[PDB]
């Protein structure tokens, strides 16, 4: 199993900073990555970073490096295997022309050569 | 290097956990569990000492009776039955605990340790007939 | 950078096959290639990683196979469902996902 | 098939009941003999498994310095001296039963478990000076 | 010939005393050691019982984790860190008693018995990948 809902459909304008929230359920949180992925019209789908929910650690596109702030905070033991998480989007000198729906999908695996993965995603937010 | 400990993978990857084996075994006599007074703690520690040789002579007589006698990691020649569980090697040994594994191939475990008993007995009785000449 | 076929499309029961390929900068023999289901504005779907290995549960008409300098995705015995956009993504074990142009089916 | 259940093939020939060595091999340890009180019923159950036990690892001892552990079936390099029993393969494991057999094979029991036990220990002397190259 | 008896070459070179490993190993789990009364001799015979098995069971247990599952003699892959000993294998095997070796060994043999685990487990681990094709 595993769910990734996000936040509303947000609407501003250039020059602000707006956060995407991504809540998990029916897997452990700190198992896997949180990727954050954008499909803009303009332009091809581009992969925006992941952060490790158990590692803290994050790794993030040049085209983001110094411009989002990627966070997640600790998760809830519901069962032996099953515990909620959320994940934390954030943006800089934003303008308008990165408009678009906003993914968050989950690592594939915990171990390998495809670790990182996206592999279970999020319905999406439309933003301005 | 790494080293976690007794039992200190059990929150890791099948895989990962795989290769410290040796840590759980020689776990399994020993404990801290000499004459034999029959006192109130006396008592309780001969039942602790009886009972810890009882479930590892259990465990080495599967191991026996599948010809995998004195080994942590032995191949076998029963074939995955997918009813038991159609999930991929990679999202195994890279995905899953020990644990959540045994959890779900629970059921069918008698199942397999029947097979893995009869495929050894058949093995013993080929190998006897191979020497014959 | 990362360019796929332009479009292209077949019939039930027929197979397409999408292409993926590029420079030395995100392809072929030292990355891995993966390949994402994308209906516009919806959900992904993962359905091969690692070149040529299927995600659970994916049909096994789905197939993958690179080249030392192109990696393909071979989707045999076509469905009604299966009219989406298909992308391409090159990476590695420590990185991210490169994806591709787009090719519509 | 046909599966006769715990010692169901006493009474048949040597050869069939060679066949269905596991279904008495498992129960060897197990049958059904959880604080250890030391009633007239507690010490008679304590007894009962500290027995078990031991009358099963004389056998395994007796296994291991033949060269045998873990083995059902095993073959060996003592020949058979026929002042054992001249009797011939197909009036042996088609005729008579293991009770019967071992009832006239009783003499010699302990004669061939000392060749067993010195054909083991000098083939270990020689696949060491077989690997000290 | 000789059969010098239990024990018998413990004076002896540990390369003589090494060709009749047998005479001691069969003595770890009989002597003398039906009815469980808990007498003042009851309770000592008891005791007496479950400490044999004990013993004898942590010493196969580490045969196990080794690779020696069975052997009297069984050869490994870690090298001799001369540091252990440099003395050379005329001079020990043709010249000193286990007893006297024993006591030099001594402050290394929990170096040595890690060694022999984890060249086993890894051992295990390649045995595993030889076979997956
Ligand atoms: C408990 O559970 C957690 C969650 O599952 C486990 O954490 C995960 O462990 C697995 C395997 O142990 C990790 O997979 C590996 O991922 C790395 C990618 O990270 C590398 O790249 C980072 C970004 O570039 C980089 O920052 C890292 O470098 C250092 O920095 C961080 C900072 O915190 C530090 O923590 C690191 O340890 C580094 O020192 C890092 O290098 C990837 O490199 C791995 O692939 C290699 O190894 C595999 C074999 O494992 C091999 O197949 C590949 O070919 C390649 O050679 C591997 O994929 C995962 O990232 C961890 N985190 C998650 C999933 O969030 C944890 O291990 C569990 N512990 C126990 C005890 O159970
Ligand atoms: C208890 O003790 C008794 C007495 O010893 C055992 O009974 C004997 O078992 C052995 C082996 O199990 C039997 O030897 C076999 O003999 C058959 C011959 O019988 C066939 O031919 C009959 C006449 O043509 C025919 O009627 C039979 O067909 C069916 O009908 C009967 C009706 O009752 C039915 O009972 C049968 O079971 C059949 O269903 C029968 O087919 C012969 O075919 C055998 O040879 C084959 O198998 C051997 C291997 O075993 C192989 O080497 C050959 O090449 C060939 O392929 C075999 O010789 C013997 O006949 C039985 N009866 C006696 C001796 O009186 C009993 O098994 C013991 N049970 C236990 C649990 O200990
Ligand atoms: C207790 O401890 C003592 C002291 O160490 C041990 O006694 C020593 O044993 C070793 C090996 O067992 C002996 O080494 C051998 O030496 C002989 C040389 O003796 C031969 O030559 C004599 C002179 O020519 C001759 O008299 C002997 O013949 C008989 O006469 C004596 C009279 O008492 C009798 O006792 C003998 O037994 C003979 O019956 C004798 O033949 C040498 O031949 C040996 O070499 C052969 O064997 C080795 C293998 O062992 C092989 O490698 C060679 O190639 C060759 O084939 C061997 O070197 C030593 O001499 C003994 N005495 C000492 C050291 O003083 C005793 O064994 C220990 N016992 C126990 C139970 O621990
Ligand atoms: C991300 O936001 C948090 C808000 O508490 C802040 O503390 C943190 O410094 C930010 N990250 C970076 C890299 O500045
Ligand atoms: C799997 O097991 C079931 C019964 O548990 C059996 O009917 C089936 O034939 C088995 N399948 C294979 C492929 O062995
Ligand atoms: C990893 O194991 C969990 C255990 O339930 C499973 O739900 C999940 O799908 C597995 N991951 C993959 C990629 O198969
Ligand atoms: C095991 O059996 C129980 C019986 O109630 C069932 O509920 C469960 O789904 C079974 N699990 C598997 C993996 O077959
Ligand atoms: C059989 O054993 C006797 C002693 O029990 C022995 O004398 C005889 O030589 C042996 N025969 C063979 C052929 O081994
Ligand atoms: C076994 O020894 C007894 C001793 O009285 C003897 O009567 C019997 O015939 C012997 N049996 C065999 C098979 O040697
Ligand atoms: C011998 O062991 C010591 C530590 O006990 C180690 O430092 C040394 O490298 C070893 N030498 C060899 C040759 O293995
Ligand atoms: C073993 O350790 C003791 C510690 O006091 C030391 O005296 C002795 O010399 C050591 N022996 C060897 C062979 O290292």
């Amino acid at each position: 199993q595993g769910q990734l809902v996000q936040s509303g459909a947000t609407t501003t304008k250039p020059g602000s900073s707006v956060k995407i929230s991504c809540k998990t359920s029916g897997y452990r949180f700190n198992f896997y990555h949180i990727n954050w992925i954008r499909q803009t019209a303009g332009r091809g789908p581009e992969w925006m970073g992941w952060i490790s929910p158990y590692s803290g650690d994050k790794n993030l596109a040049p085209a983001f490096q110094d411009r989002v702030n990627m966070t997640t905070d600790t998760e809830v033991p519901v069962t032996s295997f099953t515990s909620t998480g959320a994940a934390y989007m954030e943006i800089r000198n934003l303008t308008s022309d990165d408009t678009g729906t906003y993914f968050c999908a989950k690592g594939l695996l915990r171990d390998g050569s495809s670790t990182w993965l996206p592999y279970l995603w999020g319905q999406g937010t439309l933003l301005t | 290097a790494v080293f976690l400990g007794f039992l200190g993978a059990a929150g890791s990857t099948m895989g990962a956990a795989s290769m410290t084996l040796t840590v759980q075994a020689r776990n399994l006599l020993s404990g801290i569990v000499h004459l034999l007074k029959l006192t109130v703690w006396g008592i309780k520690q001969l039942q602790a000492r009886v009972l810890a040789v009882e479930r590892y002579l259990r465990d080495q007589q599967l191991l026996g009776i599948w010809g995998c006698s004195g080994k942590l990691i032995c191949c076998t020649n029963v074939p995955w039955n997918s009813s038991w569980s159609n999930r991929n090697l990679s999202e195994i040994w890279d995905n899953m605990t020990w644990l959540q594994w045994d959890k779900e191939i629970s059921n069918y475990t008698q199942i397999i340790y029947g097979l893995l008993e009869e495929s050894q007995n058949q093995q013993e009785k080929n190998e006897q007939d191979l020497l014959a000449l | 950078v990362l360019t796929q076929s332009a479009s292209v499309s077949g019939s039930l029961g027929q197979s397409v096959t999408i292409s993926c390929t590029g420079p030395n900068s995100v392809c072929c023999s030292h990355k891995s290639i993966s390949w994402y289901q994308w209906p516009p504005g919806r959900a992904p779907t993962l359905i091969i990683y690692e070149d040529n290995e299927r995600a659970p549960g994916i049909s096994p008409r789905f197939s993958g196979y690179k080249s030392y300098w192109s990696a393909y995705l071979t989707i045999s015995d076509l469905r009604p469902e299966d009219e989406t956009t298909y992308y391409c993504c090159s990476y590695t074990h420590n990185s991210g996902c490169v994806f591709g142009t787009g090719t519509k089916v």
